[PDB]
RNA sequence: UUGUAUUGGAAUGAGUACAAUGUAAAUACCUUAACGAGGAACAAUUGGAGGGCAAGUCUGGUGCCAGCAGCCG
RNA sequence: AGGGCACCACCAGGAGUGGAGCCUGCGGCUUAAUUUGGAAACUCACCAGGUCCACACAAUAAGA
């Protein structure tokens, strides 16, 4: 978005013409900074079932199929 | 009474380990500059 | 690795009390990143590898194991304090010889009682049976002993267990001694006799030495002329 | 005769109010006809529970961080 | 620091092992698996492919 150099307060809403004031208020906050070095990582989780147990190894099912 | 200049974190003395939240303040009646602690955790969001 | 390197570098400050981990080492994040890596005789081995891992690009594979050292393009590791000393003696001793014309494996690096060397192509001499030109080979093993004696050193056990296949190369130098030692001739004649036995028994063979040269095989009081005194750079034995 | 929980009549002012009293004239206090309790919702808070210093081996969460802490922690 | 003890320490020695071929245990490699740490079936725990098998509501039976 465009930059603001005054750290203005911020209000967040979504339009909703069914409402008596046509607006749905969601939250509030503040403009912090411009910073491209912010890295966001999306994350996925695979999961599996351990089912046989030995003193130094475990074997796992259903996480993979080939 | 004073005016808030900027927001700071202060590293605690050893052996404790924490970054504690403080502000720089200029006193209205003197112009002298001071650092103050902000109690109660998330309360730092109330000051700017 | 600075959180681990300093964790080792502080270890010279000496048991070890718990407060040494709080104020002997250098803070937020630093007091946690050590656990984040640290959570995943032995430690001075399992972690001490880190120096090579940083300064040295393949982990390779296992190759050999021995009573006092283990072996894994080839890496050698010694077996709490003295192990760092032994490695340093070996590294500089080899390095020194290789700077002369001697046919030994080239050293590349040494750190923290770990040494890295060239990997030899050949196969052990003890199972050689059919070399296409044994007469020149006999000559050149003999001449090699003369060179070392000139430079000031006597191998203790110059025999087929430590020669690999002039195409030969000599692979280790346990318990070498200087030419000044009181028993120098007695060990010298063993090496000559040991090499003669092999060529007679298996190969049937029996300026140079042997046939085509005017002197049969070297002798301790011949062709030894104190050329280089390399036994002073490493005080091998006998001052 | 003492505890713990289903049920019943009694008692009263906070408040509102005709009147009189009070007062320079008033407001309020004292007095009083009528009205005014069943989660009597006509619902007491402010700080604490390691020690100093009265009072929890209770139960869920969290990750030396957020935090607590006059001092020892 | 001293002092004492021991052929899992030495001294005087014996038989040796380490070098050859083969048997066997462990690690590593390979593999669908070479299970885990006196094995041809079973043992068996491993691999490939096959059969077979609660309680509480609504419908059903003199043939469930």
């Amino acid at each position: 978005a465009p930059v603001d150099f005054t750290q203005s307060p911020a209000i967040f809403f979504k339009p909703s013409p069914t409402d008596a004031k046509n607006i749905e208020l969601i939250g509030h906050g503040t403009f912090l900074n411009a910073d491209h070095s912010r890295i966001l990582a999306k994350r996925a989780i695979l999961t599996g079932h351990p089912f046989r147990f030995h003193k130094t190894v475990v074997t796992v099912r259903y996480m993979f199929f080939r | 009474k004073g005016i808030v200049l900027e927001k700071l974190g202060i590293e605690s003395k050893q052996p404790n380990s924490a970054i504690r939240k403080c502000v720089r303040v200029q006193l209205i009646k003197n112009g002298k500059k001071v650092t103050a602690f902000v109690p109660n955790d998330g309360c730092l969001n109330f000051v700017d | 690795t600075d959180d681990f390197r300093v964790l080792q570098a502080v270890e010279q400050g000496s048991v070890v009390p718990t407060p040494l981990i709080h104020q002997i080492s250098g803070s937020q994040s630093g007091t946690n990143r050590a656990i984040s890596d640290l959570a995943k005789y032995n430690g001075i081995d399992y972690l001490a590898l880190k120096t090579m891992l940083n300064r040295d690009y393949s982990v390779g594979n296992t190759i050999g194991v021995g009573k006092e050292s283990d072996i894994y393009r080839v890496m050698k590791i010694h077996r709490m304090h003295l192990s760092r000393l032994a490695a340093n003696k070996e590294y500089q001793f080899m390095s020194m010889l290789y700077s002369k014309g001697f046919k030994v494996p080239e050293p590349f690096d040494n750190s923290r009682h770990i040494v890295v060397m060239e990997l030899i192509e050949g196969y052990p001499m003890r199972r050689l049976r059919k070399h296409k030109n044994i007469p020149k080979l006999y000559s050149d093993l003999m001449c090699f002993i003369v060179d070392l004696a000139n430079s000031g050193l006597i191998h203790c056990d110059f025999n087929e267990f430590n020669i690999m296949i002039c195409g030969f190369v000599v692979i280790d130098f346990p318990q070498c001694i200087s030419i000044q030692h009181q028993d120098a001739d007695y060990y010298f004649q063993r090496d000559v006799d040991c090499i003669r036995r092999f060529f007679k028994k298996k190969l049937k063979y029996e300026e140079g030495f042997g046939d085509g040269y005017k002197y049969a095989y070297p002798d301790f009081k011949r062709d030894v002329k104190r050329t280089d005194n390399l036994d002073e750079l490493v005080q091998a034995s006998g001052f």
